């Protein structure tokens, strides 16, 4: 009769490193949709999209 | 998880309470002849006591 616990770092931290994970994978799917838009308006190289970048 | 933990006790504190639970702790003046009684008894709640 020894069970009352809180619950603690050792037992459910894995959902912050889910986070990370969850977020880094966000963040390159995201650069590559902006790459996405930038080739269906102009060819390759993009210089003006920069520029709306710092607008 | 806590609630439950803490709604299984009870404050009856009668010859078997203290069997069950065991957080708190005995005590009993040895060769006494109280301990004497635990250990010769056939009582089971004496008996698994006094083991």
């Amino acid at each position: 009769s020894k069970e009352a616990s809180a619950l603690g770092v050792q037992n459910i931290g894995g959902i912050f490193i889910v986070l990370a994970a969850g977020l880094v994978l966000s963040v390159f799917v995201a650069v590559g949709e902006f790459l996405y838009k930038s080739k269906k308006n102009a060819q390759l190289e993009k210089r003006s999209f920069c520029s709306a970048m710092v607008e | 998880a806590f609630l439950t933990v803490e709604r299984m006790e009870s404050p009856i504190d009668s010859a078997d309470d203290l069997a069950k639970q065991t957080k708190i702790e005995y005590g009993a003046v040895e060769d006494g002849a109280t301990m004497t009684f635990f250990k010769k008894s056939k009582i089971s709640t004496y008996d698994k006591m006094w083991a």
